[PDB]
């Protein structure tokens, strides 16, 4: 199990402060890189790749 | 054997909008996100659009932003750059690139060949096509040219083969030159042996799609 | 926006021997993930930019294992172990570390080849472009090797200046040679005038001056 946020399209909400953040791919099965604006958006967001992977790879 | 096919560039009166489509094959479509970058009659390369794989979200620079939109059909294998208020400085080939992933560094890859967006208050003018053909044929000769001068049309560009793209060896078709009239005008060449030129035909097709002219001009020697 | 610098603007290379280009990035290209958001593209004559390596080491499929990338930070560094013709082109970096991602201004490679002699051909203006009062007379200059060329339109010998324009193929990928076609522009009136129309041609590969010619009304 993961969280269910992990399953979400990567999502860079409606601002253009546009700084590096990571997301769980389920296609690929594995974290990834996106671009995020700054606001809004969704969980599947993270600050650093090894997070991504504790939160959305297996069953904590 | 991914191969990504832009269409829809013409000339466009500054201020007024154009829609771009790249129609996608050889791969899922949905499973990448796709680009939109665009190559300045100086060479310049500039990065002008990303849309995510649902189609949901989408990215752009500040040069373009709030003027170009973006969407895509994944039943489809394709996608569409509506650009509105465009200015002088959007005149440039625009190419769709696939974004290939995490494991390819975020690198954009597999461009199409690109289409010709021109921001212009002039009108279009299709070409002239005349022969280019020796005065007489020195004999005896291994090689002989001949070729098509391409002249007096308006915007960039214009697209040459020869024998419906069957001949393709010693083809030369040259960059086109700006003249005083404010036309352009292009030469394509190719040579040939002197000993077929009376047994094949030597056709050149020309197309100008800013202008919606094809011809096909047979050079005969 | 993060500026990139390439230089040199252009190189020419001899075949075999290594070449070598170099990216400056205005700010550090490293990422939160330590990895380096740095790839070079080519561009190939009448082609659009292809992948060659992203980041800033790993080849791309199908690229051929004469190039590598190396650097980092600011400063990164594309290599061709020995040239060979079909590396020609103009070869430029981008990086997408920080937005918006944003290239360099390119670097054109040349090829070194043995001189080679061009094959001069002279066209006279069509009877079909004769009738609406221009004409163009075109001459060719295929497959040279250097670039340096000299054509030299001569109008019952007055040699013409300020006359004509010429155009240039870019490098070609599998014989190394460049090709020039020159067109001199009169009116109807000018040209029904003369009689000898001659382009007269100056190129390393010549030991003198090669002259093609045709006399008007001959044709």
């Amino acid at each position: 199990e993961k969280p269910d946020f992990c399953f979400l399209e990567e999502d860079p909400g409606i601002c253009r402060g546009y700084i590096t953040r990571y997301f769980y791919n389920n296609q690929t099965k594995q974290c990834e890189r996106f671009k995020y604006g700054g606001c809004l958006g969704n969980m599947n967001n993270f600050e650093t790749l090894e997070e991504c992977k504790n939160i959305c790879e297996d069953g904590h | 054997e991914v191969q990504l096919v832009e269409s829809g560039g013409g000339l466009v009166k500054p201020g007024g909008s154009l829609r771009l489509s790249c129609a996608a094959s050889g791969f899922t479509f949905s499973n990448y996100a796709m680009s939109w970058v665009r190559q300045t009659p100086e060479k310049r390369l500039e990065w002008v659009a990303t849309i995510s794989r649902s189609g949901s979200y989408s990215y752009f620079p500040d040069s373009v932003q709030g003027r170009f939109t973006i969407s895509r059909d994944n039943a489809k294998n394709s996608l569409y750059l509506q650009m509105n208020s465009l200015r002088a400085e959007d005149t440039a080939v625009y190419y769709c690139a696939r974004l290939g992933g995490y494991d390819e560094g975020d690198a954009m890859d597999s461009w199409g060949q690109g289409t010709t967006v021109t921001v212009s208050s002039a009108s279009t003018k299709g070409p002239s096509v005349f022969p280019l053909a020796p005065c007489s044929r020195s004999t005896s000769e291994s090689t002989a040219a001949l070729g098509c001068l391409v002249k007096d049309y308006f915007p960039e560009p214009v697209t040459v083969s020869w024998n419906s793209g069957a001949l393709t060896s010693g083809v030369h078709t040259f960059p086109a030159v700006l003249q005083s009239s404010g036309l352009y005008s292009l030469s394509s060449v190719v040579t040939v042996p002197s000993s077929s030129l009376g047994t094949k035909t030597y056709t050149c097709n020309v197309d100008h799609k800013p202008s919606n002219t094809k011809v096909d001009k047979r050079v005969e020697s | 926006d993060i500026v990139m610098t390439q230089t040199p603007l252009s190189l020419s290379v001899t075949p075999g021997q290594p070449a070598s280009i170099s990216c400056k990035s205005s700010q550090s290209l490293l990422e939160s993930d330590g990895k380096t958001y740095l790839n070079w593209y080519l561009q190939k004559p009448g082609q659009s930019p292809q992948l060659l390596i992203y980041l800033v080491s790993i080849l791309d499929s199908g690229v051929p294992d004469r190039f590598s990338g190396s650097g980092s930070g600011t400063d990164f560094t594309l290599k061709i172990s020995r040239v060979e013709a079909e590396d020609v082109g103009v070869y430029y970096c981008l990086q997408a570390t920080h937005f918006p991602q944003t290239f360099g201004g390119g670097t054109k490679v040349e090829i070194k080849r043995t001189v080679a002699a061009p094959s001069v051909f002279i066209f006279p203006p069509s009877d079909e472009q004769l009738k609406s009062g221009t004409a163009s007379v075109v001459c060719l200059l295929n497959n040279f090797y250097p670039r340096e060329a000299k054509v030299q339109w001569k109008v019952d010998n007055a040699l013409q200046s300020g006359n004509s324009q010429e155009s240039v193929t870019e490098q070609d990928s599998k014989d190394s040679t460049y090709s020039l076609s020159s067109t001199l522009t009169l009116s109807k009136a000018d040209y029904e005038k003369h009689k000898v129309y001659a382009c007269e041609v100056t190129h390393q590969g010549l030991s003198s001056p090669v002259t093609k010619s045709f006399n008007r009304g001959e044709c």
